[PDB]
RNA sequence: GAUUAAUAGGGACAGUCG
RNA sequence: GUUUUCAUUAAUCAGGAACGUAAACUAUU
């Protein structure tokens, strides 16, 4: 697999979609 | 926490795709051990 | 083809990122110095090359430029602008001794040959020649109205105050220093990368252009090309004339160094290597023995020219069979054998 | 295979050429003297600084 | 062993720069029997003769 | 209009007063316009240059004739670079500014190139068919441009 | 206008149909050209250049070429 | 059809870098475009670009950069979720730029920090 | 009082093409 | 192709609508 590629969400081409789960987890792991 | 340089030769050899974990590995505040031997296969010179 | 083995070593652990600038000492043998692009310089002595001499974390950005100045100083650009440090001190000493912001981002920089001064390629279109002890902020010599930033710099080391430069208008401009203007400008079909003199020949130059191409050229009659090497892959990136004058190398912006014969219009060796990740700074030793590599992997390599020629004092006849062999190749190697074997290498 | 395809680049005719080699280079049928006067090579570099020149010589 | 190969050197410079007979070469061409429009020419050249 | 006159002012609306009688043999736009307005601010170091700012439908009545018109205003007049512009009161007035300041040349393309830091040089492209007789007046065209504007722009045939 | 023109096109192609009957190219550009003349037309509404109780099924086709 | 120009200006970007282009031809222009390659050149992963116009962009890249990619539903951050989205976004914390539309403007991580100031995760290059 | 005229549209005309 | 016009009209398909003896070796490149 790729090193480079992000741990958030699926990246397709140039465009990274972040499902609105995962922008919620991150938010629950700052709190 | 080092890296032989047979470590950082399979890394190099590594196309540059693996440019990010080569830069992660040329950090520079770890211990450089020089490798005297031939291959630079990396199993072989941990385990020697 | 049995004992073409040409690579020698590597100074160091190298750089993190890669080299993007590095510069020799020309007046001592063993100095060498390379910045990073992280903005980390270092300056290494190539008979120790197991570890550096002298590293600090220079600017912001990559270092663009980069000289060593003639008394033991050496002097690096960035778009942060241009520092000076002493690398060779009793003390070691991080910070610079001079910085020069003003004369907006520079590019590259060129030491003269005997006196203090130097001229930085800066990227308002202008070059800046400072005399070094008695001058702060130089003086700007440019065409009357240019825009385009001059990429290269380099004085002519045979005749001091002829200054050459090459601008992404895809031009070559000269600099007479002693009436302060520029001289002649031409433009070519493609941008240049790279322009160099000729360190025997007082009049040639040689552009490494994004044609893929070395011209070499006449200062005095830019009309025709005196030459045209021709055997590239991806864009030059730098060329490098031997400190005797007849012979090149050049680094591409594929995985290649080619070296050249100054008559030949094709190459004579080829050096690549699959840990070598791009190539951007190619430069003679003033042996013209080995040749040094700043790559992109952060690596200066130490390769050599002559790839088959072994260093050293040899017995007379051990140098009689190699020189019998050189003039017989000389001789017959245009037959059909002899030439399909000594063209043959590996790419 | 022993014939040469073409002219090298200097030459300009086939009689300047094939009688321009003409004579072995060897040991074996050249005198020592004339042996290495015919295989010093054109460039000869000594160790050392290699600098630019500094003032026109002729 | 160096000498020229003259046909190659011929074929090389081509390369770069790039009624007695006529009768016996009817005699020889007529015994194929393919047409090949110089022999037409030709015969129009013995038509003429 | 808008003026009371300056020292100049009447000298130019002299020379269009003139310019109807005692020559030709042409006038179209010359009886129907007044004093209007003129500048008189430095170009390069030693010479000057004229400009006259117009009424915005007079910029097409003079687009009607401007050859040997600039011409006669160039030789009878002072011997500096005479320059016809609309008057105004942002990015299409200046974009307005160009376009009117380049009077017989079509600009083509506009090369906004930017440095390796912040900073950033605009350089408008001229059309090739016309480049003789622009080459001189060009530094002129860039310094009107910038004391009428502020931003420093550089005029350039494309090669 | 483009409407016009595409309504024109449309009572072409109906009347053409009428004559013929069988075939089946027609009907589905007919199918096409009235798609299009709908979107234009619901666009033309939304911009309201035109009354909004104004419809074409093929009365306004018929009084329009009437 | 993306109508994020700017995704697709980056695929441009990220092809060239892979193929070993020294220019490229960003057909659609806009204005994130230019600030986000401002940023880049501001951390030096692209030379020199220019704006011409019919426009397009051509950029001059220095061979330097990996990757660029852009967050599409550009999620809304504060400071203490900045850090943990930086670690999250980026193989290292010293190894590439977060791009971030503030109420100062687009801006990478750094100078968010230093400007003390939150907003909406755009974009990101390593 | 009415922007670029889009390297997305729909239409018009001309010679055509199947 | 034009020396042609309105200037977002557009992209995608839930619902729906028109046309209708066989098989058997396989943002660029
Ligand atoms: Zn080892």
């Amino acid at each position: 697999r790729p090193v480079d590629l992000p741990a958030v969400g699926r990246m397709r081409g140039a465009e990274l979609r972040i499902s609105a789960k995962e922008a919620a987890a991150i938010a629950r792991e700052v709190r | 926490i080092i890296i032989t340089s047979c470590v950082m030769a399979e890394l190099e050899k590594l196309g540059p795709r693996y440019r990010v974990a080569l830069m992660i590995a040329r950090d520079e505040r770890w211990q450089r051990l020089t490798c005297d031997h031939k291959g630079t296969y990396a199993d072989d010179c941990i385990v020697d | 083809r049995m004992f073409a083995k040409p690579f020698l070593g590597q100074l160091g652990n190298g750089h993190v990122q890669g080299v993007y600038s590095m510069c020799k000492d020309k007046n001592s043998l063993n100095c060498i110095a390379s910045g990073s692009g992280d903005g980390v310089v270092k300056v290494w002595d190539l008979t120790t090359r197991d570890e550096e001499t002298w590293r600090v974390a220079a600017h912001n950005n990559i270092v663009k430029g980069l000289t060593f100045t003639n008394d033991k100083k050496l002097l690096s650009c960035a778009t942060d602008g241009i520092k000076l440090w002493d690398p060779y001190a009793s003390p070691s000493n991080t910070t610079p001794i001079a910085t020069w912001q003003e004369g907006g981002p520079y590019t590259s920089l060129s030491f003269h040959r005997s006196a203090n001064t130097f001229a930085a390629s800066s990227g308002q279109g202008c070059i800046r020649i400072w005399d070094l002890e008695h001058s702060t902020a130089g003086q700007a010599i440019q065409w009357p109205s240019f825009v385009d930033t001059i990429t290269d710099v380099c004085f002519n080391q045979v005749e001091t105050s002829v200054i050459g430069s090459v601008a992404t208008d895809r031009s070559i401009i000269l600099f007479d220093l002693r009436t302060n203007m520029p001289v002649i400008k031409t433009v070519l079909h493609f941008a240049c990368n790279r322009i160099v003199f000729n360190p025997m020949e007082a009049m040639n130059l040689a552009v490494a252009s994004e044609d893929h191409n070395i011209y070499i050229f006449d200062a005095r009659n830019f009309d025709k090309a005196l030459n045209i090497q021709k055997g590239h892959v991806a864009a030059v990136m730098d060329v490098e004339f031997s400190p005797t004058g007849e012979e090149l190398v050049s680094g591409s912006y594929d995985r290649t160094i080619r070296l050249w014969r100054r008559d030949a219009g094709h190459s004579r060796d080829v050096y690549h290597t699959k840990r070598m990740q791009r190539v951007f700074r190619t430069m003679w030793t003033m042996d013209s023995k080995y040749i040094l590599t700043g790559s992109d992997d952060g690596n200066v390599r130490l390769w050599r020219a002559n790839a088959s020629e072994r260093s050293g004092v040899k017995a007379t006849r051990q140098r009689q069979a190699l020189e019998y062999n050189n003039a017989l190749l000389d001789r017959y190697g245009h037959l059909p054998e002899i030439r399909r074997i000594r063209r043959h290498r590996h790419l | 295979k022993y014939l040469a395809t073409g002219l090298p680049h200097p030459f300009e005719s086939q009689q300047q050429y094939e009688r321009s080699l003409r004579l072995p280079v060897g040991p074996e049928w050249m005198t020592k003297e004339t042996f290495q006067d015919a295989t010093k090579p054109r460039v000869i570099i000594k160790q050392g600084i290699i600098a630019p020149m500094s003032k026109p010589m002729y | 062993i160096g000498n020229l190969d003259l046909r190659s050197e011929k074929q090389r410079q081509a390369e770069r720069d790039l009624n007695t007979a006529l009768k016996k070469y009817l005699r020889k061409q007529r015994k194929k029997n393919i047409i090949d429009e110089k022999r037409l020419k030709a015969e129009e050249l013995y038509r003429q003769m | 209009s808008r003026q009371n006159p300056s020292d100049l002012e009447r000298a130019i609306a002299g020379a269009l007063y003139d310019l109807e009688t005692n020559t030709a043999d042409l006038k179209a736009a010359l009886r129907p316009l007044q004093f209007v307005s003129a500048r008189e601010i430095e170009v390069g170091h030693g010479k000057k240059a004229i400009v006259i700012f117009v009424p915005v439908p007079a910029l097409q009545g003079f687009h009607r004739v401007q050859q040997r018109l600039t011409r006669e205003l160039e030789k009878k007049f002072s011997d500096r670079h005479v320059l016809i512009l609309a008057a105004r009161r942002l990015t299409a007035v200046h974009d307005a500014i160009l376009t009117d300041l380049v009077y017989p040349v079509e600009i083509v393309g506009k090369r906004l190139r930017t440095k390796e830091d912040g900073s950033k040089v605009l350089k408008v492209i001229l059309d090739e068919k016309e480049r003789g007789g622009v080459d001189y007046r060009l530094d002129t065209y860039s310094e009107v441009y910038r004391r009428l504007t502020g931003r420093n722009v550089t005029f350039e045939f494309p090669q | 206008e483009d409407l016009y023109f595409l309504i024109k096109k449309a009572v072409a192609v109906r009347k053409h149909l009428e004559r013929n009957r069988k075939d089946k190219d027609s009907k589905f550009r007919l199918i096409l050209i009235e798609s299009r003349i709908h979107r234009l037309a619901r666009y033309y509404k939304t911009v309201g250049v035109l009354p909004p109780t104004w419809k074409y099924e093929s009365s306004t086709a018929s009084t329009l070429v009437a | 059809v993306r109508t994020s120009v700017l995704h697709d200006a980056l695929n441009s970007i990220n092809n060239a870098e892979k193929m070993g282009k020294r220019q490229v031809m960003i057909r659609p222009s806009s204005k994130v475009i230019v600030k986000f390659l401002q940023v880049m050149q501001r951390h030096g992963y692209i030379g020199e670009f220019e704006e011409v116009d019919n426009g397009k962009i051509v950029v001059q890249l220095n061979g330097r950069l990996n990757k660029c990619g852009v967050i599409s539903p550009r999620y809304n951050v504060r400071l203490a979720e900045l850090e943990k989205w930086v670690t999250k976004l980026l193989p290292a914390r010293q190894f590439g730029y977060v791009i971030l539309t503030t109420s100062a403007g687009i801006m990478d991580h750094e100078e968010a920090r230093r400007k003390h100031v939150a907003g909406k995760i755009i974009g990101f290059f390593y």
